[PDB]
DNA sequence: GGGGGGCGCCCGAACAGGGACTG
DNA sequence: GTCCCTGTTCGGGCGCCC
């Protein structure tokens, strides 16, 4: 087992991200996990002469078993670049397996190890941080699926041969396994595969697209119509084909907001055609892998979240709704982000970049307390115009 | 003695070479201090005489330690530091006595001449060349003034204690540079045995622990505190009293106060900080400032201590509102027995309100409890459950406060007004708008109402966004206690809908006052320039420029 | 006096990004 | 495009510790 040379993109240095503070539970786990990882030569201690760093934390999946998670998002951004089944988004049942432990068997190019440095904090800073670095393929680095792809093919080959109707997709530490089996059939197949690999659960078709939908009411006020004309004027951008002139003609004069306005039969019908121009599928939007998926999320209230995935403005690839319930917005929002990412990995095998409707600090204070994925999407924080959140309302 | 620890491999940043800098002149008292230090270090192989093989040089001086007596040799490696590689600092923060658990037996140890006990990489010794005015030396150990030295010592120190720690998992050793706090649950004699094991472990690795810096009895002096067996205290904080404060003087007073606020409840520095908006510049105190300064001065006069941490109990944090974006908090487990205290006062956002700020405070404290005790505390907040509920409904953002309980202790945090969700029947409807000329900076704000009232106000040295905020202000100014306002300004609608009670903006403040006075307000938005009446009529009125 | 690393606090400077505007 | 305004980060003082 000799190593594959790996480069950083040209004109790019390795990551230098400060570790954030961890809870006692998480540190206790990381220290225990790292000890064992060091015993098995999988990681080595390093000093401060290594100038690179990358955060670590840990998630507890009802278990007694923690999972180390290294936030390699910078390193991935900085690593020299390296199979997508359209049939995976159709399976009645898709299961997600953690094949991250597979990478610890392949060593890692000695000249690259320095960029995988991470640091473990101590409670109350009783000690300096303890710095490690990887000697094998790290979980969460985008290099590890690449290097191991060759081996990964050899392993699933007979399982794919024997089950040519089952589709197996790999993204990072993850193995997506989709079948058209009644549940139990599929389950017994999943444990057939995992037992086969020592030697819960998804349903991609019951996924929903959330249309833009217009109010239906029998008497309209000036306020009603003004909100309506505002909603359509913006949807004009997404769907060319939506018209406001006839409705906007009812707002002639300077009327009181609560005045009721009889709908002229022109405007009554124009409002009808628009309704259908919303249900008609959006036109002219081709998934480009050379540009990243942007995802916007909007808080609709009462545990309702809307989202849109697009690569260019108003050119949506998908638009959805995520519904929940001591309600916790941060918990719900990260559950949404994991839900949207998963759907995105399934459909286009690329992770989206989230525009998050939350204060940066609030998000960084709590998101890891509800993270359950082995990957971490990139994200940025936005103060969303309270207009957009009404556009997608149900 | 020099540690037999492996040196840490260090290099210069590429394409650069070591420092060549004239040795500035020194006091005679300092030269005797330095030759005293150098002649000794040189006999111990800590420094080595060099020749003309070594082109480099870097200035040296010496300051007195805390001790009254001994000198600390230093080296202005500012230049070599520019040219040395990057290190990853491993010291992630500062241990806090409030995070210490109660121990049956405690010891504080300091290492003798710590840096000079850790060897420096051979290939790098050249660049540490210096001159005592007159002999020329280089360092074989870590110099004090190099930027590599702290991370290297800390890491080296950590390696050295790793064996002792694994062998003695239940002896706790807080490790700050060379300072060690060692705690055990052992009877005094079994502890003293363990300490002697430690000191000899250190000695084997070349780090001595002189009995002079070996504390055996309470109260222990540690990290700037006195540690008693049941309580801890900060070593006295003495504020200046210069009755003609300068920007430097202020900064030292703000600094001592923030440091003080960790255990002193009620410290405020808003009015002091406000003052400093170069360092020799004298500034006149404001009334608000000196009134504050005196309040703090009265606070510091009182006697106060902290307690240690019992992990069997809860962490409770209660927050007091201090006014003008200021907040104090007290973290405790048993009532009136503080673990520590603190202040939040950061102004962030041109416009904000007290619930945002409370949420920011909760966040800071959460992060800080997580560092210190490794867990989140339970909160006691001066905000009614209904107030928060309203805000978490009204707000278009994800926002959250962890487990918490209300506390009747005023000033209670409130929402100072609530925009209506639906338009108000029997309320004059204002269509406002503003336009401003980019070139001339002249502009107009004004409105048109469903009752036939129209008004335009001309403005000078204004901007588009300003004219839209002005139009809304104008409508609030001329409306009853109940008003429907229709704006096309996404900007203005976004600010006001966030329900601020404070602003950097005088104008938004004037607006906030109006919104608080009103009894029902409703803000609707419409798209601009689309013939929408009567946004249309007010647009023509206002756009004559 | 003057050097270093860490954390903290405040401030102001750059720069990033969305919206409104000129024709 | 430009200008405006808002948010972030980063670097500079100071505090404290070694
Ligand atoms: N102003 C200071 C204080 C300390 N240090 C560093 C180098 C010191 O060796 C180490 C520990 O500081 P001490 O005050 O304990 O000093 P020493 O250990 O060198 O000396 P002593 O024998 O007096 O303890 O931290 C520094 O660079 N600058
Ligand atoms: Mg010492």
């Amino acid at each position: 087992i000799e190593t594959v040379p790996v480069k950083l993109k040209p004109g790019m240095d390795g990551p230098k991200v400060k570790q954030w503070p961890l809870t006692e539970e998480k540190i206790k786990a990381l220290v225990e996990i790292c000890t064992e990882m060091e015993k098995e030569g999988k990681i080595s201690k390093i000093g401060p002469e290594n100038p690179y760093n990358t955060p670590v934390f840990a998630i507890k999946k009802d278990s007694t078993k923690w999972r180390k998670l290294v936030d390699f998002r910078e390193l991935n951004k900085r690593t020299q670049d390296f199979p997508h089944p359209a049939g995976l988004k159709k399976k009645k049942s898709v299961t997600v397996l953690d094949v991250g432990d597979a990478y610890f068997s392949v060593p890692l190019d000695e000249d690259f190890r320095k960029y995988t440095a991470f640091t473990i904090p101590s409670i109350n800073n009783e000690t300096p941080g303890i710095r490690y670095q990887y000697n094998v393929l790290p979980q969460g680095w985008k290099g590890s699926p690449a290097i191991f792809q060759s081996s990964m093919t050899k392993i699933l080959e007979p399982f794919r041969k024997q089950n040519p109707d089952i589709v197996i997709y790999q993204y990072m530490d993850d193995l997506y396994v989709g079948s058209d089996l009644e549940i139990g059939q599929h389950r017994t197949k999943i444990e057939e595969l995992r037992q086969h690999l020592l030697r819960y659960e998804l349903h991609p078709d019951k996924w929903t697209v959330q249309p833009i939908v217009l109010p239906e009411k029998d008497s309209w006020t000036v306020n009603d119509i003004q909100k309506l004309v505002g909603k359509l004027n913006w949807a004009s951008q997404i769907y060319p084909g939506i018209k406001v002139r006839q409705l906007s003609k009812l707002l002639r004069g300077t009327k009181a907001l609560t005045e009721v306005i009889p709908l002229t039969e022109e405007a009554e019908l124009e409002l009808a055609e628009n309704r259908e121009i919303l249900k008609e599928p959006v036109h002219g939007v081709y998934y480009d892998p050379s540009k990243d998926l942007i995802a916007e999320i909007q808080k609709q209230g009462q545990g309702q979240w809307t989202y849109q995935i697009y690569q260019e403005p108003f050119k949506n690839l998908k638009t959805g709704k995520y519904a929940r319930m001591h309600t916790n917005d941060v918990k719900q929002l990260t559950e949404a982000v994991q839900k949207i990412t998963t759907e995105s990995i399934v459909i286009w095998g690329k992770t989206p970049k989230f525009k998050l409707p939350i204060q940066k600090e609030t998000w960084e204070t709590w998101w890891t307390e509800y993270w359950q994925a082995t990957w971490i999407p990139e994200w940025e924080f936005v103060n969303t115009p309270p207009l957009v959140k009404l556009w997608y309302q149900l | 003695p020099i540690s037999p620890i492996e040196t840490v491999p260090v290099k210069l940043k590429p394409g650069m070479d070591g420092p060549k800098v004239k040795q500035w002149p020194l006091t005679e008292e300092k030269i005797k201090a330095l030759v005293e230090i150098c002649t000794e270090m040189e006999k111990e192989g800590k420094i080595s005489k060099i020749g003309p093989e070594n082109p480099y040089n870097t200035p040296v001086f010496a300051i007195k330690k805390k001790d009254s007596t001994k000198w600390r040799k230093l080296v202005d490696f500012r230049e070599l530091n520019k040219r040395t590689q990057d290190f990853w600092e491993v010291q992630l923060g500062i241990p806090h006595p409030a995070g210490l658990k109660k121990k049956k037996s405690v010891t504080v140890l300091d290492v003798g001449d710590a840096y000079f006990s850790v060897p420096l990489d051979e290939d790098f010794r050249k660049y540490t060349a210096f001159t005592i005015p007159g002999i020329r030396y280089q360092y074989n150990v870590l110099p004090q003034g190099w930027k590599g030295s702290p991370a290297i010592f800390q890491s080296s120190m950590t390696k050295i204690l790793e064996p002792f720690r694994k062998q003695n998992p239940d002896i706790v050793i807080y490790q700050y540079m060379d300072d060690l706090y060692v705690g055990s649950d052992l009877e005094i004699g079994q502890h003293r045995t363990k300490i002697e094991e430690l000191r000899q472990h250190l000695l084997r690795w070349g780090l001595t622990t002189p009995d002079k810096k070996h504390q055996k009895e309470p109260p222990f002096l540690w990290m700037g505190y006195e540690l008693h067996p049941d309580k801890w205290t900060v070593q006295p904080i003495v504020l200046p009293e210069k009755d003609s404060w300068t920007v430097n003087d202020i900064c030292k007073l703000v600094g001592k106060l923030n440091w003080a606020s960790q255990i002193y409840p009620g410290i405020k520095v808003r009015q002091l900080s406000k003052l400093l908006r170069a360092l020799t510049e004298v500034i006149p105190l404001t009334e608000e400032a000196e009134l504050e300064l005196a309040e703090n001065r009265e606070i510091l006069k009182e006697p106060v201590h902290g307690v240690y941490y019992d992990p069997s109990k809860d962490l409770i944090a209660e927050i007091q509102k201090q006014g003008q974006g200021q907040w104090t908090y007290q973290i405790y487990q048993e009532p009136f027995k503080n673990l520590k205290t603190g202040k939040y006062a950061r102004m962030r956002g041109a416009h904000t309100n007290d619930v945002k700020q409370l949420t920011e405070a909760v966040q800071k404290i959460t992060t800080e409890s997580i560092v210190i005790w490794g867990k989140t505390p339970k909160f006691k907040l001066p905000i009614q459950k209904e107030t928060w509920e309203t805000w978490w409904t009204e707000y278009w953002q994800a926002t959250w406060i962890p487990e918490w309980e209300f506390v009747n202790t005023p000033p209670l945090v409130k929402l100072w007004y609530q925009l209506e969700k639906e338009p108000i029947v029997g309320a004059e409807t204002f269509y406002v708008d503003g336009a401003a000329n980019r070139e001339t900076k002249l502009g107009k704000a004004g409105y048109v109402t469903n009752r036939g009232r129209q008004k335009v106000v001309t403005l000078t040295d204004t901007t588009n966004q300003k004219t839209e905020l002005q139009a809304i202000y104008l409508a609030l100014q001329d409306s009853g206690l109940e008003v429907n306002i229709v704006t096309d300004s996404q900007y203005a609608l976004g600010i006001i809908q966030a329900q601020p009670d404070q602003s950097e903006s005088e104008l938004v403040n004037q607006i906030i006052e109006q919104l608080i006075k009103k009894e029902k307000v409703y803000l609707a938005w419409v798209p601009a320039h689309k013939g929408i009446g009567g946004n249309e009529q007010v647009d023509k009125l206002v756009s004559a420029g």
